């Protein structure tokens, strides 16, 4: 488990992530755009950069009871996606690392 | 210098707390609320001791650190104050700043209260202890501080932002008065060359509150890693020819230029958001004392336009005595 | 009347949480922080809930109860506010004020935050339901409520003190204007006629904190039974020739005068600022100023009073 | 409030201290408990109430917490037969009466 | 009586001092710091004097004369103060507050530092000589002092405004204590009868700083000449018809509306602070206060004589 | 106060610049002698003494400055002749009447 | 290093002037006024401009001047400002905080008005110009400012001291808050690195005063030549056996205690200096505003109590007008 | 003209300049001591050393008219004075350097 396609490519999610302020629902985007949708909806501070904590946010996130995942899978977990796609060693994700995979 | 950012040692909002109430890779133990936007460290109360520390020991040979707080409080003089910590131990109760005494590492105190009497205070102090001396506290650890600015970071408009780095044996600490919203405004404060610690240590964060009550916020504690330019290994041939990166950064842009479009024209078709400016927020403690002043005022009036109807009532009606009469 | 202090329902400073760490003979929950000097029902972070509620329940006919408390903002508005219920069973959750709705008694909600847009608030409003009435957050409880007055309560130099009084089936609701550290300086504010509450009831507290931030402190509970002239017993024959009595006040009188003579002396066996004074002299100034106003108000309705007994013959 | 409880020395000793320390352990049975009275008012109003005796019997000075009936039980048992006046407080003239 | 401004005796702002560096009419001396908003006649410094004296002699047999001033010290007390003198010759310098004595003439005295060690200063003290009577400076001339008052004018928020007016035999004090901007919200001080001075005589103004420093200025000096109502002529058609007056005025206020209308929009055409603003809420709510005191006041006195009518009946 | 003085447009036309300015080179000799009697006005009171004509007639637009004697004169020369109800002000009664 | 005192480049108390009115060594231009115990260089008027300039060239390779200096204002914001410059030509006239634009050497600027509306003021600002780059008063020269550092030097309860250090092509300035009366608490403010300035020049301290007003005192201005501990010859056998300098040393001693005891039992004798606390010539401003709102009040009860007393003959006589009748 | 003996033995120069806070006059006083009072008497920064700027403030001077010295003068004065008196180069003068001449 981890940054899977499916997870990101879960076009309902990303629909209940944007309402309130994108309140423009349609079932027909691409498998593309809503990955961009995804970074940018997970990027709180603004800097256009996906660091862990945000990560973590995403992974472990509230949507309704659900069990919470132990520290030590959260941190086996983003240290495996760092570990494979932090290229410049930044501890940041940028856009095309996180298209790469 | 090359910087790395370490989510094992920070927290950030606005999603500081989990839904079980604990901060992610940290432990936070005494008065300590830790909330979604900030964790309160210290409230506004009496005798109130609490501190948030790293569950898991860091082992950098170069950091950098970036605190963002606010210590706000009523009156004019505040206490204790907020401390810094890069220890050897988790001493998460004490009664230094929150923190045990007696601790093997570095120390940034920053002390709202002049208990020396000797008018130096708010002040940020530099404290370095292998672990044997203890905090003076009834003279604010001036016989022992390593170094020591004078500024003031209670009640101003935006959160006072610190950097702590330590980078060749030598540690720096910079401020941010808090007057500019901006986050890149450092000046300097203080340094002291061929300081040494721990090679691994505890990251912390905690205050105190004694007679006197502040409210000690914190809001971020971002922690880098910090690598010299040349000792970095640079491990080529990793970019993937470096063209997918230009052939989606514009396509990052355009996205960015769309949403803020589609943001900007769905923001005003249903208003419901009431807002909340930094300027309604913010104000001066001794123009809050001004203000107040009017106020009291503004009753006195009252009681006196009451009475003169009063007074009016005793030139007419007396009049309708008189004429009759 | 006649006013019967209760300790089973109040709880004050400055040993308000005993060694355990809670409040005697008080259930509280939520976000409510109790310490030695007060309890801070709602601190200064967003969407904070907190409510203080008796143990046991209370069977007064007629009662009492004065609350001291501070509601303090770094801003200009404030949300939400304060809330004094006597219930009949404890809520200690939900989304009014802090505590649960359809509640089956009387609540006093001192409402910071105008959600109906009127610039009415801050304001003190009393509310009363059966259990089958919701409030209406929305703007206030505008239409449900029974009574109200427009008065500020927010960032004063010394603590709000409030006097809720239900004594012969009407409600008083008497408001300090936090401007002196009198204790008995109240000022009307509300009251409501024929109001009917169970007997049977738990008194309690709350506060909640919206968008905007408050701390909402309550410092004081003190619950009184008030009982008529009329109907209380005399029981006579208890006073033991009330002579003890007389003889015993002096001597106490004495002795406490010697106390302090010791301490004058004994403070300085082995040992305010500028500002602060000029402000804590600017407020006694203004409180002057409001006394003598007042007097002469008084002196001139006796004028008045004496000038209507000379003309009516 | 048995008599006991109130005629020790040590205690008013090691209570009045910080202001007042005037060391002699000859004090009278109306003396000590004159102090008592005085030192329990924390409100300075010259009365005894319920919350001042009830924080009174418990203190800080280990031992587990009494339980919250039996405190009930024994301070209405207190205010039952030292209240004359009903009047919801204990005054010195009901202290020393009984 | 009837005023006629005088321009030979005065400065006022805001073009005070002249191209060459010297204020119009007038000869100053000493310390004096002229500048174009005001006069410092005494600065901020360890044993300063200054003076402002009249060039051309005054010739009036009543007059009266507006000084508006500042007297500013960083600690409570200052040193040594100002003096407005009348006299027959312009001293020029002196050790009496800056100027010569054994003056013959009228000098009005606002004395900040207490040489007697009674507590009474700062006053205003006025001492008139014929040129044969030494000022007594170690005690604030109480002995030779005619009149005296004992009000404040140091660090007011506003400048104060003194009214100095001599008019038959009789020389009359009026001081603003300076808490308010109205041009006319003068306060009784002092007055004498049967003073003589000289017809003949040169105005001036002085300061004087001894250990301790204030700032002496003087914002403006207006001098009016006060003439009887029946004695002076009346001198008649000279009005010329009085009806272009009339239909001159309100095409002036119609011209000035309309260039207050278009400085309105371009003053936008190409483009106060919180606590400064709070302050002055405070000093307006105050005058407010007194002034709607003083209008009970004088309701109660027209009851008083209404009510002395009606029992004279 | 001589005719030339006031009826000469590039004075005020230099003189009101900076808050207000609507150049038009039409203006009656009403007109600029509105202006000038409006800006002269320094103290805002709608009158004019002896003061204001000093530092106008003198200003700072080089020149030596002119004499005492001889400034006391044309002032008074000025005065004499225009004031009517002897105040010691010059009102626009006055000065549109000479 | 190694400090000597140069009198030709300094000026202090309590003889400031001389009895022709000219500060020694020192030429004063614009609006100075020059007196016995401080040099007032721009007072508190609008649009004031002073300087003091030194008469003579001074060539030193490494220096230390130490100011003492008041700015006084009534108002929260003060204006224009401070200014200590080492120049090659004087700068009596000018724009530039009372002095002319365009100088060779350095400037150390203490800045009280915020021109560019950053909340970045008051601040210290050390500008070198070669002598082609104009100050750029509307953004208070923060484009070409070499350093900065933010402290507050207006309304002090002590004169405030600055050092500036000019050692090894390093300008360092130590700015002493003014807090304490202490004359060695200095704290480090900024430093600028290989910075070059002419060898020989002028030293000069000018004020400006600009819409607000400020009362710009300089009470004292010490110019230390620094010499290298390598390069400064010893001289040697020039002590004459140092014998004396111990034999003379407790006679001063035993003079002073003489003095000192002499002064002691002769100050009671005859009791006649008033004094002068620093108490009673310190206030802050804030509660300055606050205490002339006490003094409104004490007009207002007058005006009551007067009115409380007519009311009380309306009590009085009226009832002598009603039994008798 | 300069530092020269008789100035500094001036016993009337010396009485009248201690006056107001030392009313002891008395015309029996050593050669010696004279001069200790004339060093304390003219440090007024209280620093126990004499510079430059209180000696050219002695050398010039007040007592009542008399002309005054030229600038270039007392700099001669002054810096003959501190050339051939300062032995350490530290610009202040000790009291054994004032008395050693
Ligand atoms: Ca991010
Ligand atoms: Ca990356
Ligand atoms: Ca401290
Ligand atoms: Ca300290
Ligand atoms: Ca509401
Ligand atoms: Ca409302
Ligand atoms: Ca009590
Ligand atoms: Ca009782
Ligand atoms: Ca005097
Ligand atoms: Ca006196
Ligand atoms: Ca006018
Ligand atoms: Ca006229
Ligand atoms: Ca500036
Ligand atoms: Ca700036
Ligand atoms: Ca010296
Ligand atoms: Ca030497
Ligand atoms: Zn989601
Ligand atoms: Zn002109
Ligand atoms: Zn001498």
């Amino acid at each position: 488990m981890g940054l899977d396609k499916n997870t990101v490519h879960d076009q309902e999610h990303i629909m209940e992530h944007l309402e309130g302020v994108i309140n423009k629902p349609e079932a027909e985007m691409s498998p593309q755009e809503l990955q961009l949708h995804y970074f940018k909806m997970h990027d709180y501070d603004g800097n256009n950069l996906l660091d862990g904590l945000e990560l973590s946010t995403a992974i472990t996130h509230v949507h309704k009871q659900a069990p919470l995942m132990s520290e030590d899978e959260l941190i086996n977990i983003i240290d495996g996606v760092l570990r494979d796609d932090d290229k410049n060693n930044d501890g940041y994700i940028d856009y095309a690392e996180f298209a790469k995979s | 210098p090359h910087r790395r950012f370490e989510y094992k040692y920070s927290f950030k909002g606005p999603h500081l707390v989990q839904s079980d109430g604990t901060v992610p890779f940290w432990a936070h133990a005494g008065n300590a609320i830790p909330s979604s936007d900030q964790i309160r460290v210290a409230p506004s109360l009496k005798s109130q001791r609490g501190s948030v520390w790293t569950k898991t020991k860091a082992a950098f040979e170069n950091w950098e650190v970036e605190v963002t707080f606010r210590v706000t409080g009523r009156g004019r003089i505040g206490a204790d104050g907020l401390a810094i910590w890069y220890a050897e131990n988790q001493g998460l109760e004490g009664p230094v700043f929150g923190s045990a005494d007696l601790w093997n590492g570095v120390g940034i105190f920053f002390d709202s209260f002049d208990n020396d009497g000797k008018k130096n205070n708010p002040a940020i102090v530099i404290i370095g202890n292998n672990g044997q001396i203890h905090y003076d506290h009834q003279n604010d650890g001036a016989s022992q501080a390593l170094a020591s600015c004078q500024r003031d970071f209670r009640n101003k408009p935006y959160p006072v932002r610190a950097k702590i780095t330590y980078y060749q044996n030598t540690l720096t600490v910079m401020i941010n008065n808090g007057f500019t919203p901006d986050k890149n405004d450092y000046e300097f404060c203080a340094k002291v060359e061929n300081m040494i610690i721990p090679a691994q240590g505890h990251f912390g964060i905690s205050a105190a509150t004694g007679g006197l009550a502040d409210d000690h916020d914190v809001l971020s504690f971002l922690t880098f890693q910090l690598t010299e330019p040349g000792k970095e290994p640079p491990t080529p041939d990793k970019e993937i020819s470096e063209k997918e990166k230009e052939k989606y950064q514009e396509e990052f842009e355009h996205f960015q230029q769309e949403l803020d479009k589609k943001k900007e024209e769905f923001q005003k078709g249903h208003p419901d958001l009431q807002g909340q400016p930094a300027e309604e927020i913010f104000e001066s403690v001794g123009d809050r004392e001004l203000r107040q002043v009017f106020e009291g005022q503004n009753r006195i009036h009252l009681e006196i336009k009451q009475l003169n109807r009063q007074l009016d009532m005793i030139l007419d009606e007396q009049r309708r005595y008189v004429s009759s009469l």
